[PDB]
């Protein structure tokens, strides 16, 4: 019947009108009189909450709520309690404080926000360990209120995994400004993929100390969520490419589209009401007298919120309010150090992603040049190609993978670089090169010719990857000939081998 | 210069005890220009308000810190949330006067909130110090399922695995279970008889009811018990003896007073010698930016210390709750509480005033009862549990070894059917093999009665995962 809308000073107030009109006219045409009343702030202040609520409430008793804002401070969706307490009006936190979930969603409290849902958090940012197999970790948090719920569900979905995970320990910085206690706890930083959990100023804090520390170096990576990141608007200058985060942005989504979604939602609890009820509880009348109880007679939304479905899109909620069916934007800063869309999660939240391995790309530089390009044939017992093993991971005891040109047809001969398990001599004496000469080598597999062909001295296979500089470095079966080692230089012998002649 | 600091109570003689220890302020240790002026507030008779005074006539004023009362009835639901988060929009500390609601305890939701009296789950601590005087193993613990329930679970775990005593049940209530009988029955089932109590007023007396009904009252049936069910009808319901807890100076406020007021003070001179000393914001309106001192308030009350309070040391914890605060144990004798305990925070001091247990003696008692009845399920494994069936009884035959010996032969209750999504008979069936000789050996040579059955499932059982492909559980 009402909703009302406070903002951040953004797209404009009548617009919002012409999105309620649109979604008027959408769908699910509302025998409830639907009306809105929207408006565009800047502040964080109660008196602001005093005037602007308390008015709406003496006007109508409004009963919707939708709040996205331009701020980030996180404790004003926590003062969203007394609104969900002292009004009992359902409220929706997209953007702004009202996205920043801190607010552990009380049985008092009438939450549902598209903010950053925690136990998703977790789990997404373990999916992410997952999908480009960075099984080895560092840990770095704070102590910051709420952290050590992460450190909980840190400790427990790894000790939930079957997976194995490679532990180094939550480093939680234990106040600001030591900056001497810091350099000792953030010198025992000794892996690739640092997991940060901070605020915004302390992670300014962080790297400047790390580019000191030589732990922003570019194989390193850096996967650092929306606690951090928030507004992608904002983009401070100490923060390099290869910074990974996880938010609910209106990049691929807009302001109206989840205020539509958002009132549809709302519409769909009201509607399970019109089921469930005849009649409404109406909001509350004055903030300033407190007549009967507050006993809610009429049962509100909470068990109304449960069930709610829109477009092919399930926007239902959880027992604390959190999206069953999520968005969840990764987005991944580069060169240029721009939020860009990378990842998704509405898929049976599930990642959907571009496969670029390789991200933090010299923002900040710290050239390295450590990277073997190996591409070899696939020669048994050698070189033996398994195919993704759905273990609960992709890692198998032996296996390295190996990105495959799976071309798609005979017109379109575009190789889709398919990670597949690899296993064999070779690989295993690539392994003992990491542990001796130890360096990184990247692994891929020869589809043009096998070894060399002179094609008028065109090589092709191992040679026409050496000479053409596609294989960098090449190892294989490979026989040192003659006519080979004209053109390819070549190492010791480590297999004995020459012609032989099999029979029955 | 000028520092602004709030107060609710009900009264006003005792926020005149607050303008009188200002001026003791001004005179002690702290001098000399101009720096404080008198804001108190009395509680708020609309309690979706609460904020209308500390907006337009507190921050207006530029309030530092408040010290705040529970209501002004102090019992119902009017526990002071509303004043401490509308000043918990920009992180502002506030000091808890005498509240006990371990829910504001709770650092990650409840910001900068820190307490002159600390609440009940720091009394978990304090049953432990029980331990070590009195040499328990067994443990029964009954928490009413809240935050600040959890949050004592947390406490009391942590506490036990750090010194590695191990309790045996934390059976988990509402507040307002009336049919506790069944986890009664269940708690009849432990040598332990060691009750730990942390629930509300009328669960507590229902609970004296119930298992007084079953009987379950008897000496060693050991009441430990928190201080708000040492209140209401839980005293009215509860028997003799029970070991109670009463924090020393808890409810003479006026002392709360003067060693608040000399410990805010203080740390204002020691905020005074920082330097950035922000500016407090005068509106509600446009000031949109948190507090920079805020986390140097923080460091500010946490590492003073106060050794000169009319309580104690006024010294904190890694709560904002104060350390060795002293404590005192009583028991209800003729429902008239009797001191034994006295804690400065942890040393023993145990009064002349005997320990009558609250069933019998003043003997320590025992939770540590045998019963001899060992319950025993036995795999499907030849020649080690020959299972067959036994007769038409229900009883096992009259047979004979090779050695023309007769088989010690055990009923066994266990399934016809042993097979996953079947009819499961539990029908007795005669075991033969190794190990029943040998429980007979330990029969004569150790006196136990053993309880031997059969497994539903014919499997020894890992760890396997149950749906939502996480839960890691023994089969």
């Amino acid at each position: 019947l009402n909703i009302a809308v406070m903002l951040g000073h953004s797209h404009d107030v009548t617009e919002r009108e012409l999105r309620t009109l649109w979604g008027p006219e959408q769908a699910a045409g509302l025998p409830l009189d639907v009306n809105v009343v929207a408006l565009l702030m800047n502040r964080t202040d109660p008196k602001s909450l005093i005037t602007h609520v308390c008015d709406l409430m003496s006007g109508a008793r409004i009963h919707g709520l939708v709040f996205g804002d331009d701020t980030d401070q996180e404790a004003v969706a926590q003062m969203l309690d007394f609104i969900s307490s002292h009004t009992f009006v359902p409220i929706l936190g997209i953007h702004g404080g009202a996205s920043m979930i801190m607010a552990d969603k009380d049985p008092t409290s009438t939450f549902f926000q598209f903010g950053a849902s925690i136990q998703q958090q977790a789990t997404v940012m373990l999916k992410i360990m997952q999908d480009y197999d960075w099984h080895v970790f560092s840990l770095v948090t704070t102590i910051f209120p709420g952290y050590r719920e992460f450190i909980s569900f840190v400790k427990t979905t790894v000790d939930n995994s079957f997976v194995g995970w490679d532990m180094q320990n939550v480093i939680t910085l234990d106040t600001s400004f030591e900056d001497a206690k810091t350099q000792v706890q953030l010198k025992k930083i000794h892996s690739s993929v640092i997991l940060l959990y901070c605020s915004k100023d302390e992670a300014v804090l962080i790297l400047s100390e790390a580019r000191s520390l030589g732990l922003t170096g570019y194989d390193f990576f850096w996967i650092v969520p929306s606690l951090v990141s928030g507004n992608t608007e904002l983009i401070p200058k100490e923060f390099p490419s290869g910074l990974i985060s996880v938010s609910y942005d209106d990049w691929d989504y807009s302001l109206e589209a989840r205020v539509r979604d958002g009132i549809g939602i709302l519409t769909t609890a009201a509607s399970s009401m019109l089921e469930k009820f005849s009649y409404i509880p109406e909001a509350k009348a004055s903030c300033y007298g407190q007549m009967e109880r507050p006993e809610v007679p009429m049962h509100t939304l909470h068990p109304f919120m449960v069930n709610v479905t829109w477009d092919g899109k399930d926007l239902s909620f959880t027992e604390e309010g959190y999206q069953v069916h999520p968005r969840l934007v990764v987005i991944v800063l580069n060169k240029d150090r721009e939020w860009e869309k990378v990842g998704k999660w509405e898929n049976h939240t599930l990642s959907l992603r571009h496969a670029v391995w390789p991200r933090y790309k010299s923002f900040s530089d710290e050239p390295d040049d450590n990277h073997l390009s190996i591409v070899t044939l696939e020669e048994a017992p050698f070189v033996i190609v398994e195919d993704i093993d759905p273990l609960t991971e992709t890692c198998v005891r032996n296996t390295v993978p190996c990105r495959k040109f799976v071309k798609i047809n005979n017109s379109t001969n575009e190789g889709m670089n398919v990670k597949k398990c690899c296993k064999g001599f070779c690989i295993d004496i690539l392994k003992k090169l990491s542990r001796t000469v130890k360096f990184t080598y990247d692994l891929y597999l020869v589809t043009n010719g096998k070894h060399g062909k002179k094609v008028n001295n065109v090589w092709n296979g191992m040679i026409g990857e050496v000479v053409y500089q596609r294989a960098v470095m090449a190892v294989g079966s490979l026989t040192i000939n003659e006519e080979r080692s004209e053109v390819v230089d070549f190492s010791v012998p480590f297999v004995e081998t020459g012609i032989s002649v099999m029979v029955s | 210069k000028i520092v602004n600091i709030g107060a609710v109570l009900s009264t006003r003689k005792h926020e005149q005890m607050f303008r009188e220890a200002v001026n003791q302020a001004n005179k002690r240790h702290g001098s000399w220009k101009i720096q404080l002026n008198a804001t108190s507030v009395t509680h708020k008779p609309n309690a979706i308000q609460m904020a209308l005074s500390v907006c337009e006539d507190l921050i207006s004023s530029q309030v530092y810190a408040i010290l705040v009362s529970h209501p002004p009835t102090p019992n119902d639901h009017f526990t002071p949330t509303p004043v401490s988060y509308t000043a918990g929009f920009y992180r502002i500390p506030v000091l808890g006067l005498t509240t006990r609601m371990s829910i504001y305890s709770d650092k990650s939701i409840h910001l900068s909130f820190l307490r002159t009296v600390p609440p009940y789950s720091h009394q978990s601590s304090v049953w432990f110090e029980m331990m070590r005087v009195y040499s328990w193993n067994h443990i029964i613990l009954l928490v009413s399922d809240d935050h600040e329930g959890r949050a004592a679970q947390k406490r009391l775990e942590t506490l036990l695995e750090e010194r590695e005593s191990k309790a045996e049940k934390v059976l988990q209530f509402d507040p307002g279970t009336k049919n506790v009988t069944a986890l009664l029955m269940e708690a009849k089932e432990l040598e332990a008889r060691v009750i730990i109590l942390s629930a509300s007023e009328d669960d507590a007396a229902t609970v004296y009811r119930a298992a007084a009904m079953l009987n379950m009252t008897g000496s060693g049936y050991v009441w430990l018990v928190g201080e708000r069910e040492i209140s209401g009808n839980a005293l009215r319901y509860a028997p003799d003896g029970i070991l109670g807890l009463q924090l020393i100076n808890g409810k003479n406020e006026s002392a709360h007073i003067s060693d608040a007021v000399g410990v805010v003070a203080q740390a204002v001179h020691e905020l005074l010698e920082k330097e950035n000393i922000t500016d407090p914001p005068r509106g509600c309106v446009g000031n949109t930016n948190i507090w920079k001192t805020g986390p140097l308030f923080k460091r500010v009350l946490m590492s003073s210390k106060y050794a000169d309070g009319v309580t104690g040391r006024v010294e904190f914890n890694e709560d904002g709750d104060r350390k060795f605060a002293n404590y005192s144990i009583m028991n209800l004798q003729n429902r008239k509480l009797v001191q034994v305990g006295i804690y400065n925070g942890t040393h023993v001091i145990p009064n002349d005033r005997k320990i009558i247990w609250p069933g019998g003696e003043t003997e320590k008692p025992r939770g540590y009862q045998m019963s001899t009845r060992l319950k025993i399920v036995t795999i499907h494994q030849e020649p080690f549990v020959y299972v067959k069936p036994t007769l038409s009884d229900g009883t096992c035959k009259e047979e004979f070894t090779v050695n023309g010996d007769p088989v010690k032969k055990v009923i066994c209750t266990g399934p016809n059917d042993t097979s996953p999504g079947s009819p499961r008979h539990t029908v007795p069936q005669c075991c033969y093999g190794f190990c029943i000789d040998l429980l007979i050996k330990l029969a004569r040579t150790m006196n136990f009665t053993y309880e031997v059955h059969l497994v539903a499932d014919g499997k020894f059982g890992t760890q396997e995962r149950v749906n939502n492909s996480n839960k890691k559980e023994w089969n």
